[PDB]
């Protein structure tokens, strides 16, 4: 049932500090060592830090040694990563991972969902949501526009609608803000009988928006 | 993790393996150097496993789960340079034994240490008898 | 340190083929090597541990071999759902990953379904109009999207987004967004989306008239 939930991502100005945490339930937290792995946008995986099952040994990649510190609290079943003096090259999705083996440090076996850290001086901005009305099979969608930073999550019918969904990767417009479009293909018969709502979430700006999409 | 003399003794004995391996690695199968290195390394490694066995026994009624697990962590760590010397599945030996008898009690560490010692003795005996 | 160099950077294989990926370690790392698979949008998943041992629950079609400096990862019969980027990982000295290998799926040519979306009335009230053209479930990725406003070709006012290749049918989906001001939107009537693809005998144009 193992779950790992990272938290603390969002915008941080360059040269500042940001702390990341990771929840544990449910397994024997004190048995395992933990790792931090980050992935820049469109880039490969970089192992960053690791800590043994007891906090007696901490290991850091050369790119973050002397700047990052990793810690654990067995009482709260949480893993921590202190990031000092942040630079734009630190912009990545940071994953908390539990080791595949017991006790020893060998390999990240169970991963979290990852939290996105945007090392920028730009301001956080929530998105505007617009509908893409349809006109065999019909297509409809939502237009999530002008937000910063990444990411936004778009679910359909509060997750009930899963087939035919195409949430596109975000594009960075010239304004510096991100734009994204999520679309779905549904039979034209289920147009005046099935209500289609997209649930747009932007956690860094606390934007929970649901928008109805109906034919014109 | 480990505390006190148990910490001092086990760390020193583990470091004695890596000192000898580093000694051989810059001191200078049928290769007479690979044969002698395996005999040398398993001799000092076996001393470390005996210390693991002795310290676990001493801590039988008073050691905690984290102390015994730290002894397995040390055994896993010292298996890596030993495996890089040509003793294959040295890491798998201790890692598989930890799954069967997890190192939460003194008896669990003893079971792990028993299989590690037995493996180190077979490698010691086979390489020494090949010298001829 | 230990440098892990992975090869090839990317490959294209058809369903059923045998895919082979190589990792090379700058120094001896014995078999302290693992192989990871990261499907699009997902966290990495360990498939092979200790360079040759299949993780529990992983399908038999994945395998691994090698010891020392050269390592090999194999997919015996590549499946559509297997599209991902594959990483080797060593734990001899600290931990580190390879640069990864992108595995794409070669399939038959599929023509896109083309749709046109006018700017919403709500967004028009903000003073900016976005026209969206959707290319749905096509292969291969290479497509050309031309925007035409009153038969006038457009350039520099559109951005493209392409989804990752689908895990089920190995097709791509593309979106092109034509953004202009409200004043410019109401100055013109025809908004056309000319698409050209290998799967279309001739280019397909999807059009609307503002308000109609």
């Amino acid at each position: 049932q193992v779950q790992l939930v990272e938290s603390g991502g969002g915008v941080v100005q360059p040269g500042r500090s940001l702390r990341l945490s990771c929840a544990a339930s449910g397994f024997s937290f004190n048995t395992y060592a933990f790792h931090w792995v980050r992935q820049g946008p469109g880039k490969g995986l970089e192992w960053v830090a690791g800590i043994s099952f007891d906090g007696s040994k901490r290991y850091y990649a050369d790119s973050v040694k002397g700047r990052f510190t990793v810690s654990r609290d067995n009482s709260k079943n949480t893993l921590y990563l202190q990031m000092n003096g942040l630079i734009p090259e630190d912009t990545a999705v940071y994953y908390c991972a539990r080791d595949r083996r017991i006790v020893v440090v060998s390999a990240p076996g169970y991963w979290g969902q990852g939290t996105l850290v945007a090392v920028s001086s730009a301001s956080t901005k929530g998105p505007s949501v617009f509908p893409l009305a349809p006109s065999g099979t019909a297509a409809l969608g939502c237009l999530v526009k002008d937000y910063f930073p990444e990411p936004v999550t778009v679910s359909w019918n509060s997750g009930a609608l899963t087939s035919g969904v195409h949430t596109f990767p975000a594009v960075l417009q010239s304004s510096g803000l991100y734009s994204l479009s999520s679309v779905v293909t549904v039979p034209s018969s289920s147009l005046g009988t099935q209500t289609y709502i997209c649930n747009v979430n932007h956690k860094p700006s606390n934007t929970k928006v649901d928008k109805r999409v109906e034919p014109k | 993790g480990l505390t006190g003399a148990t910490k001092i003794r086990l760390e020193r004995s583990a470091k004695d393996i890596t000192d000898e391996i580093d000694a051989i690695k810059k001191d200078a199968s049928e290769n007479p150097f690979i044969l002698e290195a395996k005999v040398r390394a398993t001799t000092v490694a076996e001393k470390f496993v005996i210390a693991i066995e002795e310290e676990a026994t001493k801590l039988k009624e008073t050691g905690s789960s984290g102390e015994f697990s730290a002894m397995y962590d040390l055994m896993f760590e010292v298996s890596k340079p030993l495996q890089k010397l040509g003793i294959q599945e040295m890491t798998k030996t201790v890692s598989d034994a930890a799954e069967e008898n997890p190192p939460t009690t003194a008896q669990g560490v003893l079971e792990i240490a028993k299989k590690m010692r037995e493996k180190l003795q077979r490698v010691h005996t086979k390489n020494y008898c090949t010298l001829k | 340190d230990i440098q892990m160099t992975q090869s090839p950077s990317s490959l294209s294989a058809s369903v059923g083929d045998r895919v082979t990926i190589t990792c090379q370690a700058s120094h001896d790392i014995s078999n302290y090597l693992n192989w990871y698979q990261q499907k699009p949008g997902k966290a990495p998943k360990l498939l092979i541990f200790d360079a040759s041992y299949l993780e529990t629950g992983v399908p038999s079609r994945f395998s691994g071999s090698g010891s020392g400096t050269d390592f090999t990862f194999t997919i015996n019969s590549l499946q559509s759902e297997d599209i991902a980027t594959y990483y080797c990982q060593q734990y001899d000295t600290l931990l580190s990953f390879g640069g990864g290998t992108r595995v794409e799926i070669k399939r038959t040519v599929a023509a896109p379904s083309v749709f046109i979306f006018p700017p919403s009335d709500e967004q028009l009230k903000s003073g900016t109009a976005s026209v969206v053209c959707l290319l749905n479930n096509f292969y291969p990725r290479e497509a050309k999207v031309q925007w035409k406003v009153d038969n006038a070709l457009q350039s520099g006012n559109s951005q493209e987004s392409v989804t990752e290749q689908d895990s089920k049918d190995s097709t791509y989906s593309l979106s092109s967004t034509l953004t202009l001001s409200k004043a410019d939107y109401e100055k013109h009537k025809v908004y056309a989306c000319e698409v050209t693809h290998q799967g279309l005998s001739s280019p397909v144009t999807k059009s609307f008239n503002r308000g109609e």
